RNA sequence: AAUAUAAUAGUGAUAUUAUAUUC
RNA sequence: AAUAUAAUAGUGAUAUUAUAUUC
């Protein structure tokens, strides 16, 4: 199949990656978005920020915490880009929302509050952009076609759906029951433990 | 002995107290450095725990807020009492200890601002603390008694009873930090030592 | 803590991440 | 968790804080 033709989501979130790496661009004294290359880069950067040293140790702690947080948010945004490449944009948005929910649960950090604030500024525009039926990815459409045809021919069909990541497991889990056309499907989840006659039609 | 002269420290701390009180009085509708104020601020703190709103998260933030404000108010009060029974440096060290422990636990939006408001009066407070004219007459008289009694008898085992642990640490630091009391080697006895407190031991006063 | 697989970077020993398993 | 003492409001049972102790 074909990749989705236009990213509004990535267009605006590349601005949050840019603004976050601009914030990082304030404190630093010193590649494509949505790829594994950027993940490797941001991980190596995160490991590079830990070894930076100053005579004042507390200031050092402040800016190191800052850099760690910035690179972390960057990583999560990247993850969102990928997730929405392989799934709905609602799933990526909800990934980020889960992320910031956890962050809010952690405690109030000046940096975290800032970043979450700048994210919340773009939230309306974002949810505006994934509620539209126009933006549904070609891959999920084709998958929907396959499932529809196969279950039309054989309603008793048992399916098993393999995906690379657990995030995508949750993503398609929600995508199936969030899809009116797929209503004949009774999804189920199979993953690992770590950090026909029944009614589950698809696993 | 008479109570202290004029307290600039108490004036500053009082202003901070009524400012914090203004922060707390924004939401809801007897002097400073007294036990009465302590009972009052306790009952008030308990009254803020009954505060209820249809919105539970905003309620959470508000009750947390009032808890923080009442807490800092309490600590201010205690600091005033300590300054009354001891050096001003002891009170400022008490407050510094408190705010340090507050910093270590992580900063809420509000605690950061309270710490910020304390920080600006910190320089003036210390400026008052380093002022010799402001010294406590109680400690004057105590120092006098110790001086006389140890002058007449160079070997004297003293035991000094005080009300609170804060005064124990305060008077320990006061004895260790007084040039006139240099003949003293203080020691501490509190609740949850004695063999070194003898006449042949390392401790003259306990 | 160890192990396997996959993608990515590197000529490669490797490295990062993802996934799974074991002790 | 219980017990004692002190200060404090209440006429008082009590209550708050402080101090100390015990299981
Ligand atoms: O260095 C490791 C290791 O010493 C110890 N550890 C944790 N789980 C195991 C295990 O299954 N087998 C062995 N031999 N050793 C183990 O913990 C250290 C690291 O702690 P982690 O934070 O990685 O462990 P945690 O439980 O938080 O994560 P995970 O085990 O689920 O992946
Ligand atoms: O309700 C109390 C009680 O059940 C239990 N507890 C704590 N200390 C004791 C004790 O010495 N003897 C008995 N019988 N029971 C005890 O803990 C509950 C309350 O916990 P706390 O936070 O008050 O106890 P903590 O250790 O944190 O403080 P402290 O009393 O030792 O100073
Ligand atoms: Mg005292």
């Amino acid at each position: 199949v074909e990749s989705r033709i236009s990213d509004k989501f990535k267009y605006i979130i590349a601005q949050l990656m840019r603004d976050t790496e601009s914030l990082a661009k304030r404190i630093c004294k010193d590649r494509e978005f949505g790829t594994q290359k950027y993940e490797q880069w941001i991980v190596t950067v995160q490991k590079a920020c830990m070894v930076f040293q100053m005579p004042d140790k507390d200031e050092e702690s402040r800016i190191c915490k800052a850099l760690f947080l910035y690179t972390s948010h960057l990583r999560k945004y990247n993850d969102a880009l990928i997730i929405s490449e392989h799934a709905r944009m609602k799933d990526a948005l909800d990934y980020l929302k889960d992320f910031f929910s956890n962050v809010r649960a952690a405690g109030f950090d000046e940096i975290e509050q800032d970043l979450t604030q700048r994210f919340e500024e773009k939230l309306q525009e974002l949810e505006s952009v994934s509620r539209d039926p126009s933006n549904e990815n070609p891959k999920l459409e084709d998958l929907c076609f396959i499932l529809q045809e196969e279950y039309h021919l054989n309603p008793e069909t048992i399916t098993i759906l393999f995906v690379k990541t657990r995030a995508l497991v949750d993503a398609l889990k929600n995508w199936i029951e969030g899809n009116p056309k797929l209503s004949f499907l009774k999804p189920g989840i199979l993953t690992g433990r770590g950090k026909a006659s029944g009614d589950h039609n698809i696993l | 002995v008479e109570s202290r002269i004029s307290d600039k420290f108490k004036y500053i701390i009082a202003q901070l107290m009524r400012d914090t009180e203004s922060l707390a009085k924004r939401i809801c509708k007897r002097e400073f450095g007294t036990q009465k104020y302590e009972q009052w601020i306790v009952t008030v703190q308990k009254a803020c725990m009954v505060f209820q709103m249809p919105d539970k998260d905003e309620e959470s933030r508000i009750c947390k807020a009032l808890f923080l404000y009442t807490s800092h108010l309490r600590k201010y009060n205690d600091a005033l009492i300590i300054s009354e029974h001891a050096r001003m440096k002891d009170a400022l060290d008490y407050l510094k200890d408190f705010f340090s422990n507050v910093r270590a636990a992580g900063f809420d939006e509000i605690e950061q601002d309270l710490t910020q408001r304390f920080e600006e009066k910190l320089q003036e407070l210390e400026s008052v603390s380093r002022d010799p004219s402001n010294e406590n007459p109680k400690l004057e008289d105590l120092c006098f008694i110790l001086q006389e009694e140890y002058h007449l008898n160079p070997e004297t085992i003293t035991i000094l009873f005080v009300k609170t642990r804060a005064l124990v640490d305060a008077l320990k630091n006061w004895i260790e930090g007084n040039p006139k009391l240099s003949f003293l080697k203080p020691g501490i006895l509190t609740g949850r030592i004695l063999d070194a407190f003898k006449a042949s031991g390392d401790h003259n006063i306990l």
